[PDB]
């Protein structure tokens, strides 16, 4: 049959002379125009206030096109000018002069859109003067969970209008523009800011990438501003600048802080840092690789030298040698080193001691191990104190520190408590279970384990091993999300097997060579019990698990068939599903990773640099023994920032000029242009 | 809140729909309910709230199942609440089947037919109530839109091993009440049976699970992302069967002429019959060594030879050949779907919330066993019809009219224009 | 210091005068240049033909900024015209019209291009039209390797000409609208201009992109064209057109052997193919997946009778059934299932015979599994008679359809000649090693593999499976490379092994249970001889050679190491490094055929359904007992093909008017435009 | 040859930026000013 089609969506036409004055004013017939505004008066015929079915007024088709004197013509006489500034700040036409200069339902801006956000929201840097110079303000946005305010807690009136608008207020409030006029120092600023919408990404689910766009509009912007310093006078008076001593990086901080990583890891700002850095070695930069190494070797020999000389003077030269952070670097690094040479003589015959002392005396080499990692110790406490909780809690390695630290603790209270209460020497067999020795050598081998690794932290200051450590360290965490998944599968077939075999298990005694589970010459038991279940299914993974572990003594076909079946579907879910899938998705990750691998590394050297420059600095072994001046300070700031801020906007513009097509509307201005051209020439000339 | 054109949504799988941050956004409401403020409250409260929820499931249900208006039987109907009291409930439930074995059936090692521990008649219940569930579930919606979501397939056969476990229970308990020595019972005595099946159940009760992961916005979309991916394997399926069999018939042609590969010496009667040689080369698959070389014959050096190409072939074809390209396989799958990895995510989450929006279900498994205007509406949808309408417009208008690039047509129209006026004032001044 | 900076390569520098004349040209006042000229023909102040620091000259200023009023003045003065046609060609404009009617040492374009060739590269159908309406033509290129021709052993002398030359010719030769204006058939013309520059590609290693790139031009022209029909009339028009029975798809048949995909797997082309090969399955696939399985089934299940009816009677209801390609299909696959299905009985021995016999009687089976292996010999005999055996060797399958019988012949012969000879029965041990029988089993096993893994070849009918089967055929030729690789890497390393364990070689009845080699209960002597070193290389590759074959009785410490080491390189590279570098390439090329499996597909489809749309076909067991006519076709094609060619030069052009960005010549144009312009009028009034 | 080779190397650029390089916001503007100026400079004379 026929399917009918019939406009539903009934809208009024306008009328023949309504119509062809529309017309006029998109060809920019001044004559046709005014003459049909006069004519309407009199005659009253069309109303001069109508509006095309794509709901274009006059006023309006004439602020797209940009005719400034048709606009004129138009407000002069009385043509509602609702909402038309909006539109002509939404264009970003300057023409906005004149609608403000002029001051005598359907809407396509929402009822919170207030001039001044609008003009945020396209960053027009002067359009956004001109209102600004006019007294204006914007909402305060209530704080994340201010619910208390009963006025937020009245959402319920109308929750997606209040989202949407303090995501406006918000979108105006991030305009780098708005930042640069408006805000004293537009760098702390859209430092702060950007935090603060990294959190409402968070808390607003919905939105949440709006909210992260803008964060990273503020972050870029900040980088931009940094970009602009020409000296490095300016750099300093800007990344040594205190808001409220001075001299302490202070903003490089707040950056670091904020995780303002860009920032940090600009170009200028890395030099100035790599020059305190390497104070005491200039040129090292030009140094020849092998001539360095040759520098690096001598010192790290010698940092028991430089340690001493500090403490016993620090003013000496020597004393003031070990200040130099790179030379910290070094010596804290070989400290370290000893401290894991130390370790390995340990498992050796270096002291030969006896195996059957239960509560040994500590040997010479232990002795020595103590006062290392008692400074480690110490450092972490001051590292807590000096840092607070919040970011030594912060940190990810200080994690390991305590752990490594904790357990070379329990070591040394072991260690005691077995020299105490334990003077015999009794066979190494016949020590039970849990003596105190047995445990303590545990503890000390899981922690020389932890140490060895802390190594790896070191990586970040190498150009080549550091971006490789970085984009290891993010996927690590593509692949704990995926351990959560097979956690899963793994829980289920365990607790599967353990349900059908558990029946079965049989008594040490009874197993060959009185050894039963996993880690038996003739596996045995494997299932019997859930733990062994898990470890074995665990330990399937890697195919040292024997497939007779899956066959019941008795013989019970049918059980052992079942069993069998339930340990190859895991088989095949974990090795060639999920660890298949796994490959996929580190292959993706990585690409994304390596991106933005420079970035995460500078920032994450920045910071281990930074933790030298401090003051408070000696190798572990050896570690346990004005208002005028302000103002003058604030107002270079401010100097350089107003520079900063004009090279900005400038740079913006060219950028904005030299790269942007010319869009249909453009083209569309051109000829209208000319058609306006036209008809004034034809007029003249006829 | 019938929510209907939410639903036809749904059923017409119109993804970006239910992501669009509007849809999003009437959700979220409607999901936390009257908590909302759970929105705001930081990580560790939130943290709390859900355990605390979830400790007194039963208190909680017990109060709507008593007074149902009183607050507590109001705090059920909150969506998300009745998420965490239901999962509770999956959760204790799990934890019975876990202290059956752990901690239960201690002296029935060698009693065939045993009887029913009260765990087991706990269990029971659970088990009816979930299987009611479902029913009333494919009541009310439908069957296909029930058999189409997994967590609902999963529960039919865990319901069902679960249902027959109990059956064969009770028959044994009749039939086989003897206490004999668990060797000497028969290989398909009812009670090995049940125990099997009943084992199974267990894998199969965990596995449904993995639906809660879509609620998670962390490993939510990963779950999602693997189950695309879990489709492309089938592919990889059917190529490696025929792999398999064809290598099979090979093998069992040359080698046909205690036993088999579970036994600690490997007997070359992996191939003597054709399922043995089936399970032989499906170790093989995972190359870590489950299956030995010894494809030697008893005796035969060249039969044992060829026995070795024939092995060496199916071992490169299939851990070399084939694998890589599953890997290869999956990673391309995996691009496109991180593409749209955040749209299927919601698309799912929203699945799963709607289910508890309805009224119809509130109380947990255990639980739940104990039982014109039209005028005005449609014209308001009309109005609301007309702006959104209008708006689109206008905004696709403006979006155009700020991104389309002017093209070579335009150029050219422009240009006609400058010689038109070109030319008329040319002969308008001679 | 300071470097000086001075032009090297100076050369001659334009007067004031000369200069300014110039400048007038680009900004397109007449006035002026008139002047200019008129002076100069008077004073002679002023070198017409002057030349632009760019070398530019005024007729090429006036060209590019396209000023046909200043071009004809400057033509009039008769300027220097040299290789300006050239110019306004690759502008594509209609001054080549001027400059053609104005008939009578730098350039941009080499010293071979002709009017043609440049309008040809640039493929506007308009100039070229216009350039061939007057007498035009471009050299036929010699063919592939023409040394004959002294002509091509110009080469000796500047080859590079040479080369370029060619490709010059080629890349005219290939432009979609001259092939249009010139070949009577365009189709076949793009179709084998395709194939010979694909040749070239090869012969011409270098220059091997754009020769490869003008075939992709010719073989997408050919699908457009395609594209470009609108009715069924025309489509089989198209495809069913012989140059010179009709009515074979000829074209389709010419475009499978020039591998034309993208033209045979245009969706249109591949409905039709549809239609004929469901012919009596109204809706096949329409019909619900179940009822499909349905109808297959029970129509495989009667497969010999119907082959029989055919056999019977050709002309009966069944007889013609079979004639149908679906059905064709489903028999033939359905028999083959069938064989199949044989073998597999044979492994379950249901018919055992004594393991003693020599040359037993061939069992019941066998005879049975004889007529169709005889099928399919006959049947590959005629493919190779019918369709020659260039034809027959390059289908790859082939191979393996040539390798499987020739298998099952071996083990037919041998069959037989165990029963002649060997004709008594002893103890299966005492057999020899090459007893016939033993090694006829062999053969039929290895035989029996190949036959079911043929069935890949089915895939290519399933739309899932199908595309898989097509990409890995392509990897599959990546995977070859790196198997070479590995081989040079086993090989290294096993000679090495070899080299050092060879000293230490022990007697089978030595090693325990009389068992030498890596087969064995307890591995030994792996390294031994090159050929067990090689299998013991090959096996670890896959973890089941155990360490402890590493180590010499005599137990020498050091060499054990060296051994142990040796093999542990190679594990290193072969499993860590190689493999996982497969993985790596093989991804990057399944991303790449990804791009194309779906044309890769239906091609190879097409060659499939197309085998069986022919006549002769009966399955395996059975298998074995006027001018007049050709004017009216063409003139149909021809019409055809003026209406294809010419919906398609529309809608090229409407392309590229809606789809193409405005370029920084269009700025110029129009600048130009206004500029020119502004000078008329300014003039004129005053 | 090398003063053969920079000149068509030269020119060979330049024609691939005028071909391969879009029409910028600045152009727009260009474009404006001078019908803008035109505009100002026929409608003094005629005026
Ligand atoms: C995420 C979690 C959800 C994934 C869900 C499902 C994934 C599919 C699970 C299929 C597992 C079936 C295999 C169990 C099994 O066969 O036990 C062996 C047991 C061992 O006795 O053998 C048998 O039960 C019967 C012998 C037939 C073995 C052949 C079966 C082949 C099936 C496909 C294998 C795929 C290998 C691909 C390698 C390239
Ligand atoms: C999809 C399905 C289609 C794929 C088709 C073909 C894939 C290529 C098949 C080649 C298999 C040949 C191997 C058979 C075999 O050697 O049997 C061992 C048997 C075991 O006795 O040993 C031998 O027969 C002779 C000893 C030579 C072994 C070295 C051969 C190396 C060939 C390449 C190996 C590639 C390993 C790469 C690992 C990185
Ligand atoms: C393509 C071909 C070119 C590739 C060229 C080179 C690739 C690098 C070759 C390095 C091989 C060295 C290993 C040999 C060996 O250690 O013998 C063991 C032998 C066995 O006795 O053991 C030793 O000789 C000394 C014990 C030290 C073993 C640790 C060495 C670790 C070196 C890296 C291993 C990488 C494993 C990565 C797995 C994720
Ligand atoms: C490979 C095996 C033998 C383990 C060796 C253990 C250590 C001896 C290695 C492992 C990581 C190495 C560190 C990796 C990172 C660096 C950065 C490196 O500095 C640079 O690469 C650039 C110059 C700068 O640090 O400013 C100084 C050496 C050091 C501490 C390396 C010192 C030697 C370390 C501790
Ligand atoms: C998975 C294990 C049990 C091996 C099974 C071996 C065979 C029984 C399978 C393997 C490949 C299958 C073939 C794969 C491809 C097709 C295409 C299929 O046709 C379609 O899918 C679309 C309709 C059309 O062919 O036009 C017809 C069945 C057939 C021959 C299949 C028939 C059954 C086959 C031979
Ligand atoms: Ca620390
Ligand atoms: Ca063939």
């Amino acid at each position: 049959d026929r399917i009918p089609l019939q406009i539903v969506r009934a809208e009024t036409e306008l009328s023949a002379e309504e119509k062809a004055f529309l017309s006029a004013v998109e060809k920019g017939d001044y004559a046709t125009v005014k003459q049909a505004l006069q004519e309407a008066e009199i005659y009253y015929n069309v109303n001069i206030n109508c509006m095309d079915p794509l709901g274009r007024s006059a006023l309006l088709i004439a602020i797209e096109n940009e005719n400034l004197e048709i606009m004129e013509l138009l407000l002069n006489h009385s043509v509602y000018v609702g909402d038309a500034l909006l539109y002509a700040i939404r264009k970003e036409v300057v023409g906005a002069v004149e609608l403000l200069l002029s001051y005598r339902q359907f809407s396509e801006f929402t009822p919170d859109i207030t001039p001044i956000m609008l003009a945020a929201h396209t960053n027009n840097y002067e359009i956004i003067k001109l209102l600004v110079q006019k007294r204006v303000t914007i909402p305060r946005p209530h704080q994340i969970r201010c619910n208390c305010v009963e006025c937020v807690s009245s959402s319920e009136v109308d929750s997606l209008r209040h989202s949407r608008s303090r995501l406006n207020i918000y979108k105006a409030l991030a305009s780098p523009s708005l930042i640069a006029l408006s805000s004293e120092d537009p760098i702390l600023t859209a430092f702060r800011l950007g935090w603060e919408l990294k959190e409402l990404s968070k808390v607003e689910n919905e939105f949440k990438a709006e909210y992260e766009e803008l964060s990273q509009q503020c972050k870029l912007f900040a980088k931009d501003l940094l970009d602009q310093a020409r000296s490095s006078r300016e750099l300093e008076i800007i990344l040594n600048h205190r808001d409220d001593k001075y001299h302490d990086l202070a903003k490089l901080k707040v950056a670091i802080k904020y995780h303002q990583k860009e920032f940090v890891a600009q170009p200028n700002c890395q030099q100035l840092l790599a020059t305190l850095w390497y104070d005491g070695f200039p040129g090292w930069r030009r140094k020849h690789w092998v001539v360095k190494l040759l520098t690096c070797m001598t010192i790290g020999f010698l940092f028991p030298m430089l340690s001493i000389a500090y403490l016993i003077s620090p003013r000496s030269n020597l004393g003031l040698f070990i200040k130099k952070p790179f030379i910290k670097f070094i010596c804290h690094t070989a400290s370290y080193l000893t401290f894991l040479f130390m370790l390995l003589l340990a498992s050796q015959h270096i002291v030969r001691t006896d195996l059957h002392v239960q509560g040994p005396p500590p040997t010479v080499v232990e002795w020595m191990i103590l006062p290392w990692v008692l400074g480690f110790i110490w450092g972490e406490i001051k590292e807590m104190w000096d840092g607070g909780f919040t970011e030594y809690i912060h940190d990810w390695w200080n994690l390991m520190d305590f752990a490594m630290n904790s357990l070379y603790l329990a070591t040394i209270s072991l260690k005691i408590v077995a020299y105490v209460k334990y003077n015999g020497s009794r066979p190494r067999e016949e020590w039970e279970m849990w003596h105190p020795t047995l445990i303590a050598e545990a503890l000390f081998a899981i922690s020389n384990i932890l140490s060895s690794l802390r190594l790896i932290s070191l990586f970040t200051a190498n150009s080549h091993l550091g971006p490789l450590q970085i984009s290891l360290g993010r996927m690590l965490l593509d692949i704990l999300k995926f351990l959560f998944i097979y956690c899963l599968v793994l829980l289920a077939f365990a607790n599967g097997l353990n349900q059908l075999y558990f029946y079965y298990e049989t008594r040490a005694i009874d197993e060959p060579n009185n050894c039963k589970g996993i880690r038996c010459e003739k596996q045995n038991n494997a299932f019997s019990t859930l733990f062994e279940t898990l470890q074995s299914l665990f330990w399937s993974v890697f195919g040292l698990l024997n497939l007779y572990v899956t066959n019941v003594k008795a013989r019970h076909e049918f059980t052992e068939f079942v069993g069998a079946t339930m340990f190859g579907t895991y088989n095949v879910i974990s090795l060639v599903v999920l660890l298949n899938m796994l490959i996929a998705m580190m292959n993706n990750s990585y690409q994304l990773i390596a991106d933005h691998a420079d970035i995460e590394w500078k920032f994450a050297r920045t910071k281990l640099w930074m933790s030298y420059f401090d003051e408070g600095g000696t190798l572990p072994p050896p570690f346990n023994i004005r208002h005028a001046d302000s103002l003058i300070q604030n107002q270079h700031y401010q100097e350089v920032i107003r520079n900063l801020v004009k090279r900005y906007v400038a740079a913006m513009i060219r950028n904005s000029k030299t790269n942007e097509g010319l869009t249909e509307e453009n083209f569309k201005e051109l000829k209208q242009d000319i058609s306006s051209f036209r008809y004034e020439v034809l007029d003249l000339l006829g | 809140m019938n929510l209907s054109r939410l639903k036809l949504a749904i059923k017409y799988n119109q993804k970006e729909f239910v992501s669009q941050s509007n849809c999003q956004q009437f959700l979220n409401t409607v999901w936390f309910g009257q908590m909302s403020g759970y929105r705001r409250k930081p990580t560790c409260k939130k943290i709390m709230t859900v355990l605390t929820v979830g400790i007194f499931w039963p208190v909680l249900s017990l109060c709507y199942l008593i007074a149902p208006k009183s607050q507590f039987g109001r705090i059920i109907h909150t969506p998300f609440m009745k998420f965490i009291i239901h999962g509770a409930s999956y959760f204790t439930f799990l934890l019975l089947l876990n202290l059956y074995s752990l901690v239960y059936n201690e002296d029935k090692k060698n009693t065939m037919g045993p009887a029913l521990e009260r765990i087991d008649y706990l269990l029971i219940l659970w088990i009816i109530g979930m299987i009611w569930s479902d029913i009333k579930r494919l009541w009310y919606e439908g069957l296909e839109d029930f058999l189409e979501e997994s967590r609902n397939q999963l529960s039919f056969v865990m319901n069902s091993l679960y249902l027959a476990t109990f059956a064969l229970k009770v028959v044994a308990h009749n039939k086989f009440h003897d206490f004999a020595d668990r060797k000497d019972w028969d290989a398909f005595h009812p009670t090995l049976v049940a125990e099997g099946l009943f084992a199974f159940a267990n894998v199969l009760s965990y596995l449904r699970l993995f639906f809660m992961y879509t609620t998670s916005s962390i490993l939510g979309p990963l779950q999602i992302s693997m189950g695309q991916m879990l489709q492309d394997f089938g592919k990889f399926l059917g190529m490696f069967l025929l792999v398999l069999f064809s290598f099979t018939i090979g093998l069992t042609q040359l080698y046909d002429k205690c036993v088999g590969i579970f036994c600690e010496q490997q007997s070359n009667d992996t191939f003597h019959s054709f399922i043995g040689t089936c399970f032989a080369l499906f170790w093989y698959i995972f190359s870590l060594a489950h299956v030995a070389i010894f494809v030697t014959r008893f005796s035969e050096e060249l039969q044992s030879f060829v026995g070795a190409v024939i092995v060496g072939t199916y071992n490169v074809v299939v851990v070399i050949v084939l694998t890589k390209l599953l890997v290869a396989m999956l990673h391309k799958s995996f691009q496109l779907i991180a593409n749209h990895e955040d749209k299927e995510w919601k698309f799912a989450r929203a699945k799963l919330w709607l289910s508890y929006f309805d009224d119809k279900c509130t109380l947990p498994p255990p639980f739940n066993i104990i039982p014109n205007l039209k005028q005005k509406r449609d014209e308001n949808y009309q109005k609301v019809m007309c702006c959104l309408v209008h708006r689109y417009l206008t905004s696709m208008r403006q979006k155009m009219q700020s991104t389309d690039q002017a093209t070579v047509e335009n150029l050219n129209e422009l240009r006609q224009d400058l010689s038109k006026f070109r030319n008329e004032i040319r002969d308008l001044l001679g």
